[PDB]
Formats: C-alpha cells, structure tokens, sequence
C-alpha cells in the first residue's frame, strides 16, 4: 500500500459519508413533512361527510336557517324593540346543526343514567374520532397500546344544572361529563391508546394550535401517529345574550367578507378532525395519501390597541414566519384562504397584512376566498374547515365561490391588482408548478396563526392489474340487527350508485378496515347483480345464501379427526393441484410412504383416476394437507380429538412425531392388516408419552365444552357423526356448532370458500392476509358505520317451592340491573352481555349491592361483581346460597 | 443500502479446488479495494489478502502460508469478487470474511464455513454412567459430522442442562458430553439426522 | 510497530457504572498531518465485526453515543459510557503505520461482573471425565499425572447466572489401564482430587 | 415586542351568574373575564409580549404538562424566553359537593 | 437556581375505570423521562 | 474562536522597507500554513507567496515578480507570521490579506492597505490636485441631500487625485469642499 496516496482517500471518503448522514439527519428533524392521511367532518346544513361539503361548496349555497326547537329555549324574549333590555339577543337566524340533541350510548359501554350527564362536544368527538379511523383503512381495535397523541381544541361554555345545587339521578357523573380536561381522555379510553392527551383553548384559532403541536409532537418524534381537530357545540342562548351587548353580531346572521355591507360575523357551530403521519412512516405502510403540511407558525399580537382590536404587524410577521419556516417563498402560493370575518374594522386591516405580505411582490393574481361566507364563524371550529374546504377544492381542482362578494368594500383599496376576489369558480388544473395554499385564522384573545399546505406527491402512478379466478369472501359486522340491516342497505345503495367495481376490490376493503363486532354476516359472490340481490335480502331481514351468526368472546376452535366416511375421495383434483399449501402439504408425507408403499402424489391420482391398508395412508394425507391448510390459513385448534384412526393424525398434528416420520413409523407395518384430548383415556396428554404401546364420544365432547371451547371443525371430505355431537351439545351446556370442511360431490373451491364464511360466521378467528397474500385487489372508499341515534338532553319471602324460585330471582336482577343503570325502558338487558360493557362503575356497583342485600336480606362480598362478570352467573350462585 | 453477500463453501478433500463470490451492491465498486480475512475455529483473526482499484491499478500481495497457494479475481461489470481455492489444506478449516477497505476494513460481509476433512458420516456411541451421582452423564463419541442433537427425557427435563461445544477428535470424529442436574428414571436420548440414527439410553447409578 | 492491549484481558463489568480500556503502544505514531493512525474494532459473540472509532476519536455513523475515544501518540484509552446489556466480547486495537498487518491480536475479552463462587468437583469412572460447573470467575488448572494428553471444553458464561462450567476428559483407547484430577481456581484454595 | 411564550394551567369554574341574566353593572364583560383562553391573553396584553400564548387544561398534571411543552418550545428556539405556571380557586362550594 | 434535563407525558391507555389509575404505565413515564435526560436509575438520591 | 488581526501599515517612500504581523488565535497555529494575497485596487486578486509547515520543513515559495524582495517569517512562540517588505516600488501598492492553508483557502482573516511615493498636501466644481488620500463634501453646507453623485478619486500622472460631484434641477448651490489635513473649505456658488 501506498504510504499517503491511498490511506488518507478511504478517510476522507469516510468522513464525507458521515457529514452527509449528520447533515441528512439534521434536515430531517427540523423540517420532515407530513402527511394527512384521513378525514372527517360534521358542518351546518346536511353536511355529514366531506363529499357532500365539497358538493356544497361546488353548488354554492349558504346553510342559514334559523334558530333551533329542540333544545328548550325561550326563543321568546329573546328580543325587543329596546336593544339594551336584559337578556335581549340580536340575532336572528345562523347555521346550526340539528343532529347534537340525539346520540348512541350503546355502541360504547356508557350506562344511559351516566350519558345524560354527557357534554355534547365530547359526544360528537367519539364519532369523529371512530368515522376518521374507520374512513382511513385502520380497524379501530387494532391500535391497541401504541403511541397515539390526540389534541382537542374546545371552549368551556355550559351545559346542565350548576354543580352545587346536584341532581337526581345525575349526581357522581356532573364532573366527567363537564370539563374540557376529559375532550380526549375519554377518546384514549375508549380505544385504549397511550399517546399524549391534551386539552387546549385559543378561543377561534384552538384548531390550528392544536394542528401545529401534533405536527411538533410527531416531528420530534415523540408519537408515530397524530390526531388533531375542534368541535364548538352551544347548548344555551346565553352567548348570544352575551355577545349582543357590545353589538358585534349582525342582525340576519350572515358574514359578508370583504363587501361593503359589513354588519357583523354572526354564530354558527360544527366540528372537524384530521389524522396524521410523517410522509416516511405512511409510504412505507401504504397508506393513502391526500395531501401533505410543510410549516405553521404561532404569533400574538401583544400590546394591541385595547383588547378585542388586532395588530397587522403581528399577522405580517406570523406570515413570514411561517413562510420562512418552510422554506417556501412568497411568490408559489396561488391561493389564500382568509379569516374573513366579515367585521366592520377587521377587514380593512387584514387586506392591508396580505397586501404587504403578498401582494408587495407578486407577477400572478394572488386568488382571495372566505368559507365563513357559506356557514358562518363556527368559533373553534374555524381553521380547520379552512384546511378541508383547501385540501378538497385542491384535490378536484377547482376553486369553490364566495357568496355576497359581489361589492366590493370601498375602505380596501384595490388599484394593485395582485389580488383577485373569488367571485367566479376558477380552474385549477395540475402542472409544473407545485400546488400551494395558505390559511389564517385570528382569535379574539390575540394569538394568530398560519399554515402552508402543498398537493400530494404523483407517485401513486403505475398500479398494476391481474384477473383471477378464485372468488373472495364478503363479509360485515354491526353491533345490533337493526345496525345490521342498515349497514347492508347503505353497502347495496353506495354500490347501486357506483357500478363497474371489482368484487376482489370490495373484499378486500371489507376484508382488512372493520373491526370484529359480535353480529356476523358473510356469504360468497358470483355477480355484482347477485350480490346485490343478496344483500337485498340481507336488509329485509331473511337469511337466504349467506351465513348469519351472532358469537361473543368465542374465537377458538377445535379439530376433530374422524375416522372413514368419505371413501368417494373425489377431491384428489385441484387442492394439491392447484392449492399450494395443499400441493406443498401432499408430498412430505407422500415421500414418507415410499418406503413401504412407494406410494406418492401422482399415484393417488391415479389409483383414483375418476382396502384399507391403501386408504389409511392417503386418508392420512389428506386429514395432514387439510390441517396444514388450516393452520396457514390463519385459524388454529385450541384441541383434537381422534377416532380410531384419528389419533395418528392427532399426534402428527401435537408434535408426537416429525411431519412425515409419524406417518412410516406409527405404519412401518403399514397396514397392520398441542394439548389434546387422549379419547382412549378421556383426558388431556402430552405428545411424548405416545408410543407403539399405544397404537365416550358425549363425555370428551362435555369436557371439551365445560373447559371453554364452544365449537369444532371437522376435517373431511364429507360431513360425518355431525348430528350427534350437534345432539350431544344440546344437552348439555351451551349450543356446540360444528362445521364440515368439504362437501361430497362439490369439489370447488367455492366450497372452501362457503366454508371459510362459515367459520367466520362462527366467530372463528381468521387471517385475512393470508386469504389475500396477493391478488391485485387494493383499497377502494366504502360508507362508515350507521350509528342507532336517541334523544338525550338535560334541561337548566318464598322458602325453595321450585326453580320457579330461580327464575323469580333472575326477573327480580334485571329489574334491578334496569332499575340502577338508569334504563327507563326496564323491560331487557343482554344475558350473556357482561357488566364492563353495559357502563356500570363502582358508584352503581355498591348501590347495586346494597339493593340486593335489602331484598334478600344476605350478605354479599364487595367483590362479586367480578366473580360474576354475567348476570347469569350472578343468579346461579346466589339461587346457590338459599339454605 | 450498502450489502455484501458471500457464496461459496462445504466439504472438500484435501488436495481440491474452490473460489468464493463476494457481491456487492449499493455503491460505485471500482473506487474502493477489496479485501478477505479469515477467522481460525476458536483463534483470532488472520489477514489473507488485498486486491487493489484499476484507479491504481496494481495486485494484491497475499502473506505468508498463502503467497504461491491460490490467488484473486476481481472484475467489474457486476462487482464480483473471486478468491480462488488451490490444493486446499486441512488447516485452512475456517470461518472466510469479505470486507470492504484495504486499510479501514468497514463494513463486511457475513460469512462463510467452507470445511476441509476426508471422512464420511457415521454412528454415534455412547458409553453412558451414572458413578454416584448430581449431573449425570451421557457422553456421544464418534460422529461425523458436526450436526447432532441431544435432550434428557425424551426432551423433557431442561433445567440446568450443560451440553457442552464439539471438539474435534485426533481421528477425524468428534465427542460430546451431556449432564444437567439430579439431587434424590432418566432417559438420555440423541439423535444424528445426517447419520438418520435414533438412540435412546436409562443410565442407572 | 508492536501494540498490546495492556489493558485487563478480562475486565468484568456491571450496568450502569462506565469502563474504560487503555491501549498502550510502542513508540508513538503522530504522522506529520498531524494524526494518529490508530482505530478500534468490536466482535459480538457468533457476529461479524464491526467498526467502531478511526484515527483519533471520530467514531462513525451508526455507533451509540456511549462510545468515545481519546488518548495521545503512544497512550490511547478507549472511554465507554453507563454500561448496558450486550457489549460482551473482544476489542482490538489497530495500528495503521505498517500496512502489512498479519493479525488483530489477542484483544480485551468483556463479561458481566459477579462474585466468587467456588467451583464444584466430580468424576467418571469408566475414557473417563473430570467436570466442573459454576466457578467464576473463568479459570481451572488440569494436571492429570496418576499428563501430556487431554481434551477439555468450556461453556459460555453462563446467561442465567455467569458462573462458566467445564468438562474436560481423559485421553485414553482401551484396556490398558493398570492402577489425579485436581483443579486450582483463583476462587477455591488449594484443590480437591478424587482420583477414581 | 420581544419572543416571549405564556403558558398557563386552568380547570374552568363557575364564578358569577349565567350569561343568559347578566347583571346591571356587569353585561359585556361576563364572557371576557371567565373563559379560560384570554388567561395568558390579559398578561401577554398588559405586558405587550409577543410569543405564542397558550392555555392548557389537563386536568391535576396542567402546570407539568404547560412546563413540558414550554421546554420545547424553549429547545426548538422559537421563543427566546417562557413563563409556566397553574392555578386553581374554588369560588363555590360544588366542588367538594 | 437549577437546570431542568429532560420531561415525558403520557396516557394511561385502557384500565379498568377512567379514574382507575395504570400501573405499567407510570413505569414507562419514568423510562422514557429517564432516557431522554440521559441518565441512569443510580444516578437520582430523592424523589418527590 | 479564529481571527488574523494583522496590522502593520502605511505610506512609504519608494526605495524602502516595510513589515507586516498575521496574529493567530485559538487553533492550532503550528500545524497550518500561512499565505499572503494582495488585491490591487480596481483590480482581481494575485498570490503573494507562502510558507510550509513545521512537519515539510521550512519551505517558501515565492511566486514571481518579487524573488527576493520580500520575505515571509513564521513564529511559533507567539503565533506570529511576518511579512518583510522591501525596496518598494510604485505598483506594489495595494490591500493585502493574510490566508490560512496552502492550497484551501480558510476563514482568510482580514486585509490591510497600504500605499507609495512621495508628494506633499496640496489642497483642492473639479476639487483637483489634492493628496491626502481622502476627501469629504458638505454639499450645500449639509443641507441639500438630493442628486448626489460623488465619484472616486482617479489616479494621474504625478497623484494629486481629483474628484467629481453634481446634481441636476429644471428649475443657491455651494457644492463646496473639505480637507482634513489643510482645511481649506471654498465653497462659492456658480451660474452657467
């Protein structure tokens, strides 16, 4: 080696790759992108989905009605001629939303008693957060113990009766259902994630705060998934009341942004949610993309001239903060969407900032939008309505209208000509020059901010297609029946106005992005018309070509290895053909039957081509290829059971012996002619103790039932002794269901596919992935789930004569059960429900003892309730301790 | 990324030829020189060689117990190293590196066995006591080659179990040893799936 | 041109406390540039090694923060951080001055510290064996006489525990046997025999 | 006008009558003087500071998490200067109740 | 007067109550606060 | 944490000698090399020579057009670099800068002026014949601060630079000018 010529280059390369990694690293951290993944929203007007608020936006129309009915106001003496008169209103009209009255406390595990005392914001967060996880492909109970944080922005207000002065049966839940503390410990809760949870209030501009940490808090790295929005939902007249006072608020009720009518701002309501991910983490899962956030930038106005007026000088340098930040100069950005508030001094005042922030330096007209012209301020829920309506309008490229803009305000020169009002729809076709567009939003304690928001990467070109052959499964969960029927009604009507999908889509949507609710529906299509049939079917309520099944807390399942039944063997085509876990299942143990039969994978074809020393051995293959089938197909025993040939296939299946030495070994005479349940001996053994040596049916079956496991598969080519064990299970216990594998006579793949429904149907557990390795099938946009809304709202002894004895207890529990939950309709609770799910906490569960103690008069341990989680169980061994 | 693969390697009598194929992937291969190490089973770690860049141009220069015994290939067009195998040797039995650098050996491979012996597989014995007491002792002696299994009752005791590493015997074979614990009905079993052979053995004091 | 470790070839560590390890070398490199052409090498156990600190101390990309290096010409010394799981295994020290480097050297071995447990002694009559088991630290003398041919093997420490066993054996054919296994441990005094 | 952030920890309580039968004295202020946002508004006003002006509620753990998200701020250098602190006054007796 | 290393914030997740506090959770706070600042568990004499 | 700060200048007389010190701080001053590079006014930039470091020796290159005439001497002591001029001769005047590193030219730290020839005061609308080296104007006695359109001095034949100043109006005016070493202020008006 060459002293000084050649040494100090590997050096000098190492020390620039390592520059490069910290000058890398570095860039990264302060300034990563991220990524908006999903969406969701609920505005004034019909607006329920943010579909139908870009058609409203297209459309151009305006959401103001009037004041609302359903909440019990006066409605009244809310005016008079005399403006200074006490709890006198000015407004008389606004955008309010008509769903905040009624609400599911079902779907989640909330005692009614304990929803009554429920503030309506947090309500609506709930189904924003489960809506916004469900639309982005992300079963909800997945994320379970992973770092999540949630940021609300909120305004206290008041909902109920003062805290001093109590209730009556809302007394221990005022606390809980009133605070602004709890916005998103309630979300964490209840879908038990463990990232940050933060409660924030910034008055108008508490969106956009909250927006700006989550983009901190996963720029830091801290959590690996953010979710961020506002709700602002007013339940009393008193703001109004309030705000009227200083005459602030225009007379109709309608925000006029930069017109020459300017009145007022007026009051509307509404909530908005966002889900995000750095661009990194989101392209190497999959998930969708819609558009991507670069840099935001929070300011105060500080000293202002008194309280309520704002400062330019404080929005000019927010602006170019946040400008700066990203690295984005002021001449890329086509688009603004202002606060727009519609004030008489705002306005004025915010055309001057843009005009030095902008329009100083400008070549193309700067385009000028206001959505508080279609709805109204909508308090914290601003800001972020801006950033749907950008990321929307962006997407479909078009710039939306604004209403009553058709005059221009006089105060607010114009003669610059680099900003042009959006009095007309624009195109917005993609180009060259990357997409770009700002917001803004000031409140009224002083802090502003602003962000920048950029159009999606065009990556997601170059999919691939494939046909196929194989039909998938389609499946759907509820939580009820009539949450059943509707949810099969919406998939009919959303497919009906979307025609020309593919089925393998479909099932694969349906497939992965659903959580597993206990109330079960699955079936097989052949046509997108049959299947519309179907599902026709499905919401009238008859279960016709489809398997329904309702099963809670069961997901394992058993084997059992029968012994001869199906001689007609007839499935030897395809499977081992065509299958390949069955192809790769047939030969191992084939190759093992060589040895003394010489008997492999093409003989059994042929020997068929259309004794049991010959049956055994295939009979053996096929039970090993069916049950590898199985277990790479995602379900797995709990236990197997064998009959009199069974328990080869038993021991093969437990690990007594290698996968093909069982098979030559157990038959080196070759005809003789998991924890599992020994039939010989009726208990469990381990796979060890099997041997040559060791080469009732109800009873190992009731055994298997009373240990916990409610149901087997049965592993053949044709259903055997079913009936009897259906019998047997009658009999004792808990219905026992058996499904077959395969059918005589119906060799088709549709078979193993109808059986899968089955299966799953039964609430056996199932790896989808696996049904789906790969196929060419890639997400398309389904409806959300159909929530079951009610009208909630506060406003300002016999001696043992017979079991007839048991069942007078078990009427006497649930009236009390009905009684302490605070179910009005005190006619039924689920039986087989068990408490943690129907809201009962310790404050009813000791209210609940001592009901039971009075009425019995016996002693009963502070903890039985989670001795007997069932109400069920709860009879049983108190109808135990009579005598 | 940067990620070097090595191929190439097994059983070869004495007296027989090999080469070994190191690929690279995630860099510009020319610039840089590649370089082969070769670890000892159980003893440190020996420089080979070093084959230089075109950009100098220039060989490689070997060392001592290697120079005149086999030499290098290197190319270009798809960054394929080749380190050639002449009249290989008994001791030559080791673990082969490739690694990137000629002096800062950076990142590298991942490794490869390439084993030289003249034998053939065989049956393992036995020879099991039980002295007194407490670890008792089955001991495998005579088999070829290396992979073997050994458990205590039919696998299944496996507390405190000291199975001890091979160590190659004068002949060829190698010999194991097996002791786990009894302070007051067990059954030493092992198996040899090169050889196909299963044994089992009650040991008694 | 000849470098030795210098430093404890065993060096038992504990989590938490750091370490250091000094390299001590011949007369000092201090090329004219104005470097040092010394760098430092790490081996896990059954991994490939890895590179840890070039000349001076720069350590590369990839590498913990725990890890730093210092030291003069001719006195390097290697300062490791809060001790943690893993880095158990050997170190070497590498001179650049001479390019015709042959081999690493013995390095600095890295174990978990523990006590002093004794160790335990057993025998096999019949070809027969003398085992040990639990005797950190590492360290057993066997002199056979009743010498000259033996085979022994010795375990890893001990995961559980830390606490090495060994086994070693008497080479012997057949019946020629016609008529010592003591073990001196730093930890045990003088040694125990049994002698069939 | 100097970077300056204000965090401050709150729980909302009731102080006066409901905003619905505001008083004589006392009608556009109501509304001004109980909302939990203009809590680091008044002193960021009355101070003239210029920085991000924020108010957390987290229930008991406010004022810790109010100082976690002020050393950030502090870290990433937006701000060359931060106040944290919380409060908490019963002015009625429904609490304990 | 003092230097500040290093803060954590998290959830409790899904107990068996909203106020029913999480056990392995706190322990986690504690890692990660720890971690960040730098340090070791020997390295702390009081804790209020 | 790395400055220069050389000093060491002035006017000289043609046919002299001279000296300049490039003070380091902070680093290492023993392992770098030093450089000199001087910049003619109104010009680019010329290579003036410089000096090894300790661990090549001693070596000095000195370009061309000087062999000799001056010399650049290292101190380690101190960390002073000098710069001896020597039989100065007109065109050699110019700013010169002190470089750190022979071929990577580091933070540069800063330049020194120096200039040549022999002359005398003179004492100045042209505002000529003057040679101080700088002149000050006080238009219309600092009143009028509109249309100023100073210009630098230009080289003549024997020095005695000159200047150039002028405002335009369509439409009272002292121009008017200073000097430090004489303070021979004229102001006067004109009319064309």
């Amino acid at each position: 080696a060459s002293t000084d010529s050649e040494k100090v280059a590997e050096y000098l390369r190492r020390a620039t790759l390592d520059l490069r990694a910290a000058r890398q690293r570095i860039r990264e951290l302060e300034g990563e992108p991220v990524a908006v993944v999903a969406m969701a929203c609920r505005l004034p007007g019909g607006v329920s989905t943010p579909e139908e608020f870009w058609e409203l936006l297209s459309e151009g129309r305006d959401a103001v009605a009037g004041l609302p009915t359903d909440r019990g106001w006066d409605l009244d003496s809310l005016f008079h001629p005399d403006p200074t008169r006490s709890g006198t209103a000015h407004q008389r009209g606004g955008g309010f939303l008509t769903e905040a009255t009624a609400f599911d406390p079902a779907f989640f595990g909330m005692s009614p008693r304990e929803a009554l005392a429920v503030d309506p914001q947090q309500r609506l967060m709930l189904e924003l957060s489960w809506e916004v996880l469900e639309r982005a492909g992300i079963p909800p109970t997945s994320l379970q113990a992973s770092p999540t944080g949630v940021f609300v922005g909120l305004i206290p207000q008041e909902y109920g009766p003062r805290l001093a002065e109590g209730g009556e049966g809302v007394e221990g839940y005022l606390m809980t259902g009133t605070t602004t503390s709890v916005a998103s410990g309630r979300i964490a809760y209840t879908l038990g994630l463990e990232g940050p949870a933060i409660s924030v209030d910034t008055a108008c501009s508490s969106s956009l705060v909250a927006v700006h940490l989550a983009c901190q808090s996963l720029r830091r790295g801290e959590s690996s998934l953010a979710m961020a929005g506002g709700v602002t939902v007013m339940p009393t007249p008193g703001m109004l009341v309030d705000f009227s006072r200083m005459n602030s608020l225009a007379p109709d009720g309608r925000c006029k942004a930069f017109s020459a009518g300017a009145n007022g701002f007026g009051m509307a309501e509404g909530a908005g949610m966002l889900l995000l991910e750095r661009l990194s983490d989101a392209r190497r899962n999959g998930h969708p993309v819609l558009a991507v956030l670069r840099g935001t930038a929070v300011n105060s106005d500080g000293a202002s001239n008194g309280l309520s007026a704002p400062n330019g000088r404080a929005q000019v340098r927010v602006i170019q903060q946040a400008l700066a930040e990203s690295g984005l100069g002021p001449a890329d950005i086509d688009a603004v969407e202002a606060h727009g508030t519609g004030t008489r001094l705002g306005d004025p005042i915010e055309a001057r900032a843009l005009f030095e922030a902008y329009g100083r330096d400008r070549e193309q007209p700067l385009h000028l939008g206001s959505v508080k012209s279609n709805l109204g301020h909508t308090q914290a829920a601003a800001g972020v309505a801006g950033v749907i309506k950008m990321v929307l309008a962006m997407r479909a490229g078009t710039l939306p209208r604004t209403l009553h803009a058709s005059e221009r305000s006089k105060e607010i020169d114009w003669s610059s000509g680099a900003i042009s009002l959006l009095d007309e729809p624009e195109p917005w076709p993609a180009g060259a020059r990357p997409r770009r567009a700002g917001v803004s939003s000031f409140g009224i304690s002083g802090t502003n901010a602003h962000a920048i928001i950029e159009e999606a990467p065009q990556v997601v070109e170059g999919e691939r297609v494939e046909a196929g052959d194989v039909v998938a499964p389609w499946v759907l969960s509820a939580s009820s029946a009539e949450g059943l029927r509707a949810q099969a009604a919406r998939l009919a009507a959303h497919l009906r106005e979307h025609p020309g999908q593919d089925p393998r889509d479909i099932a694969y949507s349906l497939a992965t992005g659903r959580a597993a609710l206990p109330h079960r529906a699955a079936f097989a299509p052949v046509d997108e018309s049959a299947a519309l049939r179907v599902l026709d079917g499905l919401a009238t309520g008859n279960a016709d070509g489809a398997a329904v099944g309702t099963s809670r807390a069961q997901q394992r399942a058993v084997f059992v290895f029968p012994g001869q039944g199906w001689q007609w063997a007839g499935m030897a085509v395809d499977l081992l053909d065509t299958s390949p876990v069955f192809a790769a299942a047939l030969r191992e143990c084939a190759d093992a039957l060589e040895p003394h039969l010489d008997f492999e994978v093409i003989p059994f074809l042929r020997a068929e081509a259309a004794r049991v020393d010959v049956v055994q051995p295939v009979m053996f293959a096929v039970m090993v290829s069916l049950a590898s089938m199985w277990r790479a197909h995602g379900v797995e025993p709990a236990a197997v059971i064998g009959h009199s040939q069974g328990e080869i296939a038993a021991a093969c299946v437990a690990g007594a012996l290698s996968l093909d030495d069982a098979a030559r070994v157990v038959a080196l005479r070759s005809r003789v002619i998991v924890p599992f349940f020994s039939t010989v001996t009726g208990r469990w053994t381990q796979p060890d103790e099997l041997d040559a040596g060791y080469w009732r049916f109800a009873d190992a079956v009731r055994a298997l039932a009373e240990q916990g496991y409610r149901t087997f598969l049965e592993v053949s080519a044709h259903p055997i002794l079913t009936a009897a064990i259906e019998e047997i299970g009658d009999g004792s216990g808990a219905d026992l269901s058996a499904i077959h594998s395969l059918r005589r006579g119906d060799g088709s793949l549709a078979d193993f596919g109808e059986a899968l429904s089955r299966a799953f149907a039964a609430g056996v557990a199932v790896d989808w992935e696996s049904v789906h390795l790969g196929t060419g099938a890639r997400r398309v946009p389904l409806p959300t789930y159909p929530f079951q809304r009610e009208r909630v709202w506060l406003e300002p002894l016999a001696s043992l004569p017979a079991p007839e004895r048991e069942k007078a207890l078990f009427e006497l529990v649930r009236s009390h059960a009905a009684a302490v939950l605070g179910h009005a309709s005190a006619e039924r609770v689920p039986a087989d429900q068990a408490f943690a799910e129907l809201g009962v906490d310790s404050l009813s569960a000791l209210e609940l003892r001592n009901r039971l103690g009075a009425a019995t008069g016996v002693r009963l341990p502070t903890t039985t309730v989670f001795d007997h989680p069932d109400v069920r169980t709860l009879a049983a061994h108190l109808t135990s301790e009579l005598g | 990324e940067v990620q070097l693969v090595q191929s190439g390697g097994g059983l070869v009598q004495p007296g027989r030829s090999l080469r070994l194929s190191c690929t690279a992937s995630g860099f510009t291969f020319g610039d840089y020189a590649m370089s082969w190490v070769r670890q000892a089973p159980g003893k440190g770690l020996e420089w080979v060689g070093f084959i230089r860049s075109k950009a100098y141009g220039g060989t490689t220069e070997y060392a001592a117990s290697v120079k005149g015994r086999f030499t290098i290939s290197r190319d270009d067009s798809k960054s394929i190293a080749y380190l050639q195998m002449n009249s290989l040797k008994t001791e030559d039995t080791a673990v082969y590196y490739c690694t990137r650098g000629g002096t800062l050996f950076d990142y590298w491979g991942q490794g490869t066995l390439v084993t030289v012996s003249s034998a053939s597989t065989k049956g393992p014995s036995v020879f099991p006591l039980a002295p007194s007491s407490a670890a008792l002792g089955c001991l495998v002696k005579d088999y070829f080659p290396e992979p073997v299994t050994v458990s205590w009752n039919s696998g299944a005791l496996t507390s405190g179990v000291h199975t001890f590493p091979a160590v190659l015997q004068s002949s060829g074979l190698y010999s194991l040893s097996s002791v786990v614990t009894v302070p007051s009905t067990y059954i030493c079993n092992v198996n040899h799936k090169p050889s196909n052979t299963k044994v089992d053995k009650k040991v008694e004091p | 041109d000849v470098v030795m470790t210098q430093s404890p070839l065993s060096l038992p560590v504990t989590p938490g406390e750091p370490a250091s390890i000094s390299c001590r070398s011949s007369q000092s490199l201090l090329h004219s540039n104005g470097y040092n052409y010394l760098d430092w090498y790490l081996q896990k156990p059954g991994q490939s090694p890895q590179l840890l600190i070039y000349l001076g101390s720069n350590r590369a990309s990839g590498v913990p923060d725990r890890f730093s290096g210092s030291g003069s010409g001719t006195d390097f010394t290697l300062k490791i951080s809060r001790v943690e799981a893993e880095d158990v295994g050997v170190y070497y020290c590498m001179q650049s001055l001479q390019t015709p480097r042959l081999t690493f050297g013995p390095g600095t071995k890295v174990d978990i510290k523990r006590t002093v447990a004794a160790p335990s002694v057993f025998i096999f009559p019949p070809s027969v064996v003398c085992l040990l088991n639990n005797f950190y630290p590492r360290g057993a003398k066997v002199q056979w006489k009743v010498s000259g041919n033996s085979q022994e093997s010795v375990t890893e420490q001990d995961s559980k525990d830390s606490t090495y066993s060994l086994s070693s054996t008497l080479t012997l054919s057949k019946a020629d046997y016609e008529k010592a296994c003591e073990v001196t441990h730093q930890g045990l005094s003088s040694p125990v025999t049994k002698s069939f």
